[PDB]
DNA sequence: CGATCCTCTCGAT
RNA sequence: AGAGG
């Protein structure tokens, strides 16, 4: 995540060559999508980037303080002084093909954070395992090797589909299921059995 | 509640989800480790014996391999430890718990499961890396973001459990939603953005590219279409190569605004056979739109056929855009110097207008209407002038934005972003509101201690003059923050509310299902409805169609439907009918032309009495327009030649077609009458559409083509009917529930306003569902 | 000489600036990819840690060691251990370096790439001597130690391509530009009021003829003449980055030519 | 850490809303989303 | 309030009319007021319409009101869904609430009414009045771990 | 954890050949060469060279999924021209093009002093 | 066949309108007092100035996959400057015998109006457009 | 860089969370609405520090 | 009993989503359990795909007992039932 | 004009977490609140003695960088002394659509 | 936490320029930007690498065992 | 007498 | 409790 409430998991990794590049031979370490800026209104993210770009070239810190008199204009002024197109943009080439991109890319430094919770600490899978003591159902938690809760919400979801058998199976064959002995007279579970 | 209604289950999966431009819509990327953990009991048949023997040999740690061989007499031979795992000579009847391999059916989900589409059968595609991979166009029904979402997976264990998944819950099956009778999935993000960029008239692609693009479409005839340009460079239009992803027999037509048959602005839509003629492809065409390319392909060509289309469109568009590229910078926020001066003066004049009304109020001259205070009327005026200000300044921004403005580019495609975003980011944030009213006096007679007492000015009561580009002042900041908090709070309120409303609705309608008599009955077998929806039609099979006998002047109505063969001017001439002259003054055929006209006028009234306001467009099964347009193209309709139908053909044809549009089957009184009613509305449409004059002068149909239109209408209608066993109760409960819960949780964005709803809203719907004796706004509207 | 033409403007020990005339984009680009990835180099690919009383983790140290650039001159006469017959590694497929350092001084003791020592018999090959471009003679700073600390370890440097781990890159950045005047109209420059005044014009504008304002667009023109600058990390000299670049690309084409001939029998 | 050390909890008329009076005393941003929203404050 | 009403020429046209919006209810007494159209008079108190005009009108105002939450928000839900709920609430003679009060006290199952609320109190009243569970409802079969008569198990397969 | 070995990018597996030449099912005189353990460094280069052959009707390549080092090249040639040849010729042409370049760069390098 | 129409038109208006490579051109025939024209032109490969004399031809000749031209000895029905391939989409009959045509040259649009364009266009999803000088 | 302010209880670091309450001895008047016999109420929460 | 006669059957002559799904289900269950195939499998190996072919050929010997709310039932042959869908 | 006091600096209305955000004054109200909850889940040097503590879970960034863009408040919160992220070079682009 | 060898983005060896960088600032009394440039650190990815580096090792070393 | 879903962590008696 | 979407 960037410093502006911009959460995102890595979708893919590309090695230097496949990545798009500047005619300086600069390449990104990261690629965020344009479709996460207009609705988010993280305008500061853009200013942050631009400012950090200036900062890296100038070799000075960025005054990202809030009630500053620092403007996009004043920054952009300096970035052009530093020989780059003032509004963050840069001409880039497609790494696969080598051809110039029809679009110029807003590219530069942006402080990004490595957050806790990683795929591998999250992945779980179960197919028969630790069954609960009283309830006789799969246990809770990935650590315990538990079964995932198929809530009422999910039962409802299946009733809507008209998936009668799957629902009975998902609640018997998988998870629970048991075989009791009932009286033809009183109709209760008080039937003693010598199964041999 | 938790051990019987809900349970924890085996054969379950779940992990972080990621997007896949190279996956099929109906597919799910299953990480190899997961594939290796989840099993499926496969009985040993001679059809499989060799594939299974090989799997057993591969073992638990090689992928296409299993764990456990269950023979007859219980006995679980465990492949990971067994001293015999090496050999194993399988016998028929024995089961093999093999790993979940490619193309298996699985039930994939995302919580909250407040929607039939939050649960969908997917085709497995075992993959490397640890995320569950999915096609971007399945994002919406699940309500997924790739910011960390988790998504669960469930494995069917029986052949009949697998059939249920693949024949009922399949992703392609679930394309057309029965909630909004419109389709739930469409082209989103990059693909939506790029499709627009590619469909530009200005967009021209060379051979090298063309060829790559063409090979990229997996169906592809293997035929290079002729370039639009054969002048000093063989150049292809964007529209052209994308039309390769569009299958033949696909007919689509629009007309947006300035759309003529020449659309100089390149708007609307025209797709004949399976090629775009004009109009830029964007959200209206390729989105979740009711009259979109998707609703059309799914209905006309099939669901599997349409699901395949998503893929193709993405494969070309994505590639083209991988090569075009698309960014967004701070640059796309900086609007003109001369434009800023206009925005600035727009705010200035609103601010002075406000000072004036205030000075007028302070002179005890401002006199409120009735029903409200001088103070009450004062605020809403000031509130109005200030919103009007932001909106005007916002449009000033929007208009000044170039065609190259990446934000304008996005809203233009409808890929992401709205007007308000432009407005806020670049021109003016706006007035902040808490509990409806603008920032109140937290401090004594002031909103902050940087202000004097009794200051009702825009800035003091939370009006943010500045844009996110310009920045906000501490006061503006704190006020924005105050209003911002409102959103976060009401999510944490309304979501716990809406969600309860959901379970209640769901429990209250669980057992309502269509029976084997079109009757909607519960567990007790009590009649709730005598026909589902009052028409015994399946919601998925319905779409908004215009009723032409309801609207227009009696003059225009006459011009359109009336045919007097006994009048030389007002009869149909022999240019549009073989029998034309042979029919002037028929008397016997004028008796049929007259009987037709009276039913057409009987409806005109009837419809004006049901749809009192005169609303033409109503959701009805069988899109007649498409059927007509289809026949025209299918039979390559020679608009210059007359025709081969008689008044007797068209009149008794439409007349008999209606006798055969079955919903109920009984030969008795009530049942035949129930059936007669069930169809009333559709028949108006049918008659309004298939009246004599309209068939000949307008559609210019042939006998061959007409006969087919009738058979197509009859068949389509029959398909459009509700299936007994449809769990309409749970369905309705979720169809009302899902929107509620998502009108919040969203919840937000932004801070201005977006209420009514939260506010109107979930408390009202709560009043209604609870049957609140003591309502909050009891109103009486007298006419 | 017949086809593609090279014109070196600038050249140094670790940087070459040139022009690539009479070539297709695909070739220019494919060369740039093969220069980034596909060229083999020598890099530490196994650290065996005897002692580590430094503030740094074992793996954290191992990681840096891998990145340390070392002589890849006679790298074509060292085998990929994968295809060497030895059980594990040997002298024909690997280079064995050693590191022993002990903070003995009261001041902070610095460990440099200069402090690694070859123990493998090189058989007179210019290979695995930690490349030192630093003025003062010390290499890369690997670690630091207090008066107490000790770090005793062994390194096996092996043959490999960047395409497997970035450490194997004889790489560094490659500048790449074609048509500094957008005569090709191969990109649509974003602007507010003026494309020309807003975008800063290239160093390579001097080498080409500026458009012609009121002249027709060259529709038939094909992108040719590529302005390039190849930077060496140090393992292989600059000339060799591009010479081996050309070579290995030429090689994989030849394997694909030879591949066809094998399917040709049966 | 520093942030944890400067936390506030308000157990149970409009307690969640950012009041005017919070100016300069409480952080207007810092607050958890849902449940403890506007009850858990940071100085 | 503007009105879509037909011209003498035949076409529908905007003809603005005077309407009175009231704060408070007394439908009964207001409609008997002269100079008003008592055929058109409306209230958001659908409970009062149910009382003054009868169940069928009550049903209408209830839909009018359900629809109005949904649409006076942005969204569109197909008539039939909202229509089903309104019918369920109605089809009994009066207004049956979507709460433990209304639908949960209804003549339904037993094991199915304890799936919602007051779980033990529903189960005790069952053991007191000696209730017979039909085992028809969805919720019943869910507890029983049997295939319910839903879509797939609605019919019966034979040889 | 569920990631593949980085050598799977350039090392051929169990059995697995570099080129798999399969006849095109659709249009005539066309074929689909699946290049195993390869990227855009080879795909694009062979493709662009094939497009210079004024007897090759169609020539395009795609990399169906990024996880895998493998590409599909489609070739359609004129009647009486085997596409296998069109490729062979293309491959050969590239080696020669590169030959000159090596020789040229080499020449120029020697004339340069630093 | 062969040809299907021929005339010399003189440009009235020239409009880019939010486009760069494309221009919608409005013209009339030098011969027929009624004959109108409307056309989207790739003003980048063939620029059109205000009031230009240009020979407009609509053929149907010189189904089956497109082969790269490769000049060789294969001569197409042109010694023209601008060539396009379209599809018939409507044939709007106006006053008297005033017939207007409708063609899409891959989204680039045509609208030729007149009188004598009878057994000359016959709804054919074919037709090529040719411009001279 | 540590700042303290926490406790170490059975080897674990403990933050004592600042608890919010309404100040006492404060005289506040409330309007009691519609289903109520009393229109307004004047309250005081008297404490002894 | 109750049993509605073959004459007078007001239920859809068209197979429902659910009937198709349960039919294909049950048949795949039998094929998977080494039961006989009544259709010339065109090199087919999947029990559902085989059931699919059997359905198209209408060589599935199963009968849908359609229950009505009164308790009565209408029985229909998988082969007599129209399979549009 | 009738002033009795002046603010020491408005930047001070914020607390520790929000004091970390660059240009919060150019951000949509909630986005600011989000980053506040977020920055508390970010890795890097939590204390110098990390190598010396026996604690359940400890995540430390290999080479943490100080931000190129800083608030003045940060100075007091010792951010550039004990950082949370790295100054990645980031392109905003529609690339492989991954 | 010691000057990384090689710049993440481009790969130019940066693990040798550190002490050198500190002399330029301390002894040579130069400014950051000019000093960065003086070390041949042209690109911004190479610039940030050294500029934003916080060398905590010095602090860790300080601990007595 | 009810007050959304699922998930994951640590570790008090 | 604390946290995630
Ligand atoms: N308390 C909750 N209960 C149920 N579902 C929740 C809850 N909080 C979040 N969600 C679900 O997950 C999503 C969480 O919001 P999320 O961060 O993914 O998306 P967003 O509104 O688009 O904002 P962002 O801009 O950060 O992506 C919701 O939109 C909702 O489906
Ligand atoms: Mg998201
Ligand atoms: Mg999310
Ligand atoms: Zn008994
Ligand atoms: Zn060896
Ligand atoms: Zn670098």
């Amino acid at each position: 995540a960037s410093r502006h409430g911009q959460k995102g998991t890595i979708g893919i990794t590309y090695r230097r060559e496949d990545m798009p590049f500047t005619a300086e031979g600069i390449v990104p370490d990261l690629i965020i999508n344009p479709h996460a800026i207009p609705s988010r209104m993280t305008v500061a993210h853009l200013i942050e980037c631009l400012l950090s770009k200036v900062a890296a070239l100038s070799g000075n810190e960025g005054d990202a303080s809030p009630f500053t008199d620092i403007t996009v204009e004043g920054i952009s002024k300096l970035l052009r002084e530093h020989g780059y197109q003032s509004r963050g943009f840069e001409v880039m080439y497609n790494g696969h093909t080598g051809k110039k991109l029809m679009a110029q890319i807003f590219f530069g430094p942006t402080y990004y954070q490595r957050l806790r919770h990683m795929v591998d600490d999250k992945i779980h899978a179960r197919a028969r395992g630790p069954m609960q003591v009283l309830t006789r159902q799969p246990v809770e938690g990935r650590s315990r090797d538990g079964g995932l809760r198929f809530g009422e919400m999910e039962r409802d979801c299946m009733i809507a589909h008209g998936a009668a058998s799957f629902l009975k199976e998902r609640l018997m064959e998988a998870s629970d299921a048991f075989r009791v002995h009932i009286c033809g007279i009183c109709g209760l579970m008080t039937v003693i059995a010598k199964l041999n | 509640r938790g051990n019987l209604m809900g349970k924890r289950v085996d054969f379950s999966a779940r992990t972080v989800i990621s997007g896949d431009p190279n996956l099929e819509l109906d597919q799910v990327g299953v990480p190899k480790s997961i594939a290796k953990t989840l099993t499926y009991p496969e009985v040993v048949t001679p059809y499989n014996i060799d594939r299974l023997t090989q799997l057993v040999r591969n073992g638990p740690n090689e992928h296409p391999g299993a764990k456990y061989v269950i023979r007859d007499s219980g006995d679980r031979i465990d492949l990971r430890y067994s001293k015999r795992a090496g050999d194993i000579q399988l016998q028929y009847g024995w089961k093999v718990e093999r790993h979940i391999m490619d193309n298996d059916p699985v039930l994939f989900n995302r919580q909250p499961s407040l929607h039939k589409m939050s649960m969908m059968a997917h085709r497995v595609k075992v993959i490397p890396y640890s995320t569950f991979r999915l096609n971007l166009s399945v994002t919406s029904p699940y309500n997924a973001d790739f910011d960390g979402d988790e998504m669960n997976l469930h494995v069917p264990q029986s052949e009949e459990t697998r059939a249920e998944l693949s024949q009922l819950c399949a992703v392609p099956l679930q394309i057309v939603s029965p909630q909004s009778n419109k389709p739930c999935m469409g082209i989103v993000q990059d693909t939506l953005c790029g499709i627009r960029k590619l469909t530009l008239r200005d967009t021209f692609i060379e051979l090298d590219q063309v060829l790559n693009m063409l090979y990229w479409v997996p169906d592809w005839d293997g035929v290079i279409p002729t370039p639009a340009i054969i002048k000093p460079k063989p150049l292809w239009s964007g529209k052209q190569i994308l039309s390769v992803a569009i299958p033949n027999g696909i007919h689509l037509q629009r007309f947006d605004e300035g759309t003529t048959l020449l659309s100089p602005k390149d708007n609307g839509m025209l797709i004949i056979d399976g090629q775009i003629i004009f109009g830029v492809v964007e959200k209206k065409t390729v989105g979740s739109s009711n009259g979109g390319l998707i609703h059309v392909v799914t209905r006309e060509k099939g669901p599997q056929v349409c699901a395949k289309l998503f893929g193709n469109i993405q494969k070309v568009v994505n590639f083209w855009l991988l090569h075009n590229g698309f960014s967004t910078g701070i640059g796309d926020t900086i609007a003109d110097g001369p434009t800023m001066r206009e925005i600035t003066e727009t705010i200035a004049e609103a601010k002075k207008k406000v000072l004036d009304v205030t000075k007028e109020a302070q002179a005890n001259l401002l006199t409120a209407k009735h029903g409200m205070t001088l103070r009450e009327s004062f605020e809403d005026n000031v509130v109005r002038f200030l919103n009007e200000a932001r909106d005007k300044a916002g449009r000033l921004a929007e208009v000044n934005l170039k065609d190259l403005n990446n934000v304008k580019q996005m809203v233009m495609a409808g890929s992401k972003g709205s007007f308000i975003n432009i407005a806020q980011m670049s021109a003016c944030v706006g007035q902040q509101s808490v509990e409806g009213k603008r920032i109140a006096f937290g401090f004594v007679d002031r909103t902050l201690p940087h202000f004097s007492k009794d200051d009702y000015s825009p800035e003091s009561k939370g009006f943010v003059e500045n844009s996110y580009l310009r920045g906000l002042t501490p006061q503006e900041f704190f006020f924005h923050a105050m209003g911002g908090r409102e959103g976060l709070i009401d999510t944490a309120v309304k979501t716990a509310e809406t969600g309860y409303i959901q379970r209640r609705l769901v429990k209250a309608l669980e057992d309502i299902m269509v029976h084997y008599d079109n009757t909607t009955r519960n567990s007790l077998g009590n009649v709730i409805q005598f026909i589902y929806g009052e028409d015994g039609m399946d919601a998925a099979h319905i779409e908004k169609q215009s009723l032409d006998t309801i609207g227009g002047s009696d003059a225009a109505f006459e011009k359109r439907y009336r045919v007097d063969l006994l009048n030389t001017d007002h009869t149909l001439d022999p240019s549009l009918l073989e029998s034309g002259s042979e029919i002037l003054g028929d008397l016997k055929l004028q008796v049929l032309l007259d009987e037709e006209y009276k039913q057409l006028v009987k409806d005109r009234k009837f419809l004006r009495e049901v749809f009192v306001d005169g609303e033409a467009n109503w959701p009805l099964p069988v899109n007649i327009r498409r059927i007509i347009q289809n026949a025209q193209q299918t039979f390559h309709i020679d608009h210059t030649k007359p025709s081969d139908l008689t008044i007797k053909d068209i009149v008794l044809g439409v007349k008999d077609l209606q006798e055969n549009l079955l919903v109920l089957r009984g030969k008795n009184e009530i049942i035949q009458n129930a059936q007669r009613d069930a169809v009333t509305l559709f028949c108006c449409l049918l008659r309004s559409r298939l009246a004599t004059r309209r068939v000949l002068q307008e559609y210019r149909l042939t006998k061959q083509a007409f006969d087919w239109v009738l058979s197509n209408i009859e068949a389509q209608f029959l398909r459009s009917v509700v299936h007994p066993g449809e769990m309409v109760g749970v369905l309705a409960a979720q169809s009302i529930g899902e929107p509620a819960t998502q009108m919040t949780l969203n919840t937000f964005h932004f801070a201005g306003v977006a209420s009514k709803k939260v506010t109107s809203g979930v408390p009202r719907l709560k009043e209604i569902l609870n049957v609140a004796k003591n309502m909050k706004t009891p109103s009486l509207t007298v006419y | 000489e017949e086809g593609p033409q090279v014109k070196i403007r600038e050249a140094s020990k670790d940087n070459v600036d040139f022009i690539l005339s009479n070539v297709d984009l695909a070739m220019a680009n494919s060369l740039r990819r093969v220069m980034i990835a596909e060229i083999p180099t020598l890099a530490i690919d196994s650290v065996e840690v005897e002692t580590n009383t430094t503030v740094l983790a074992d793996e954290f140290i191992a990681h840096r060691l891998g990145l340390i650039p070392l002589q890849s001159m006679d790298i074509e006469q060292l085998e990929y251990s994968r295809d060497c017959f030895c059980e594990d590694h040997c002298d024909k497929c690997s280079v064995v370096l050693t590191l022993q350092a002990f903070g003995e001084s009261e001041s902070t003791t610095n460990v440099y790439s200069k402090d690694l020592v070859i123990v493998s018999n090189l058989m007179g090959r210019n290979i695995g001597h930690p490349i030192i471009q630093d003025k003062e003679g010390n290499g890369v700073l690997i670690c630091k130690l207090r008066k107490g600390q000790e770090l005793k370890l062994t390194c096996v440097a092996k043959k490999g391509i960047a395409k497997e781990h970035a450490k194997w890159g004889p790489a560094a950045a490659i500048e790449f530009e074609y048509d500094p005047w957008n005569k090709l109209k191969h990109t649509d420059y974003w602007y507010e009021q003026d494309s020309a005044k807003e975008w800063p014009q290239s160093k390579n504008c001097e080498y080409e003829d500026p458009p012609n304002e009121g002249d027709p667009f060259d529709y038939k023109a094909q992108a040719d003449t590529f302005y390039m600058n190849v930077e060496s990390v140090g393992s292989i000299p600059v000339d060799q980055v591009v010479v081996r670049g050309i070579d290995t690309l030429q090689k994989k084409v030849a394997s694909i030519l030879l591949a066809l001939t094998q399917m040709d029998q049966d | 850490t520093l942030s944890h050390l400067r936390r506030t909890n308000t157990p149970i008329a409009k307690p969640r809303q950012l009041h005017n009076t919070h100016w300069g005393l409480v952080c207007p941003a810092e607050t958890p989303e849902g449940q403890a929203c506007g009850l858990v404050k940071n100085l | 309030y503007d009105r879509k009403v037909p011209s003498p020429t035949g076409e529908y046209v905007k003809e603005p009319e005077w309407v009175l919006e009231t704060d408070g209810v007394n439908l009964s007494e207001v409609m008997t007021v002269p100079g008003i159209d008592p055929t058109r008079i409306y209230t958001n108190s659908f409970i009062d319409i149910m009382e003054v005009l009868g169940i069928e009108a009550g049903r209408a105002a209830l839909y009018k009101e359900v629809y109005n939450v949904i649409a006076s928000d942005g969204s569109y839900v197909n008539y039939r869904h909202m229509a089903l709920l309104v019918d369920v609430m109605t089809t009994q003679g009066g207004l049956t609430s979507v709460t433990r009060h209304g639908f949960n006290r209804s003549n339904t199952g037993a094991l199915m009414r304890c799936s919602f609320e007051e779980t033990v109190e529903i189960l005790f009243e069952a053991g007191a009045s000696a209730e017979l569970d039909d085992c028809r409802g969805v919720s019943e079969n869910v507890i029983l771990g049997q295939m319910a008569p839903i879509g797939t198990g609605a019919f019966d397969v034979m040889i | 954890m569920n990631a593949p070995d980085r050598f799977e990018l350039f090392l051929l597996g169990e059995g697995e050949s570099k080129l798999k030449i399969d006849p095109d099912t659709k249009a005539p005189n066309a074929v689909v060469i699946t290049f195993e353990k390869e990227d855009h460094t080879l795909g694009n280069l062979i493709r662009a060279e094939l497009l210079n052959d004024r007897k090759v009707l169609f020539a395009a390549y795609k990399v169906e999924h990024p996880f895998f080092a493998r590409f599909k090249l489609r070739i359609q040639t004129t009647e009486g021209y085997d596409p296998k040849d069109a490729l062979k010729n293309a491959c050969n042409s590239i080696i020669n093009k590169l030959g000159a370049l090596k020789t040229n760069f080499e020449t120029e390098w020697n004339l340069q002093t630093l | 066949s062969n040809t299907l129409f021929d005339d010399i038109f003189q440009v009235s208006e020239v409009d880019p309108g939010r486009y760069n490579k494309v221009c919608r051109i409005e013209a009339a025939s030098t011969t027929q007092d009624q004959c109108k024209l409307t056309l989207d032109i790739n003003v980048e490969l063939f620029p059109v100035a205000a009031q230009d004399s240009l020979t407009v031809t609509i053929a149907s000749s010189l189904t089956r996959s497109w082969r790269p031209p490769q000049a060789g000895d294969r001569s197409l029905a042109d010694d023209y400057d601008y060539v396009m391939y379209g599809t018939a989409y409507k044939f709007e009959e106006v006053s008297k015998d005033l017939i207007a045509v409708y063609y899409s040259f891959g989204g680039l649009l045509m609208r030729l109006e007149g009188n004598y364009r009878n057994l000359n266009n016959l709804k054919q999803e074919n037709a090529y457009l040719l411009i001279r000088r | 860089f540590d700042m303290g302010g926490y406790f170490i209880i059975n080897g674990s670091e403990k933050v004592l969370i600042a608890q919010e309450r309404s100040a006492g001895n404060i005289v506040q008047v409330f309007k009691k609405a519609a289903p109520s016999p009393i229109s307004h109420v004047a309250e005081i929460r008297s404490a002894l520090e | 009993e109750k049993a509605i006669p073959k004459d007078q059957r007001a239920t859809t002559p068209y197979m429902t989503k659910y009937e198709r799904a349960r039919i294909l289900g049950t048949r795949a269950l039998q094929i998977s359990m080494n039961a006989p195939v009544f259709v010339d499998l065109e090199g087919e190996t999947d029990p559902l795909r085989i059931a699919m072919k059997e359905l198209a050929e209408k060589k599935i010997p199963l009968v849908i007992r359609r229950y009505l709310p009164d308790g009565s039932f209408e029985d229909w042959s998988v082969e007599e039932l129209i399979v549009d869908l | 004009t009738t002033f009795t006091h002046c603010e020491i600096h408005p930047s001070m209305i914020l607390g520790v977490a929000a004091s970390i955000i660059p240009f919060p004054d150019h951000n949509q109200s909630p986005r600011n609140t989000y980053q506040s909850a977020m920055g508390k889940q970010a890795m890097g040097v939590f204390l110098t003695n990390y190598n010396v503590r026996m604690d359940t879970m400890a995540n430390i960034l290999y080479y943490p960088q100080k931000p190129l863009g800083t608030t003045r408040a940060m100075e007091y919160l010792k951010f550039r002394e004990l950082p949370a992220g790295q100054n990645a070079i980031v392109a905003i682009a529609c690339y492989s659509g991954y | 936490m010691i000057v990384p060898v090689r710049c993440f983005s481009c790969g130019k060896v940066v693990g040798d320029k550190w002490e050198s960088y500190l002399n330029l600032l301390q002894e040579d009394e130069l400014d950051e930007g000019t000093a960065l440039s003086r070390l041949g650190l042209k690109r911004y990815c190479c610039r940030r690498m050294i500029l934003t580096h916080v060398d905590l090792i010095e602090k860790f070393l300080r601990y007595n065992p």
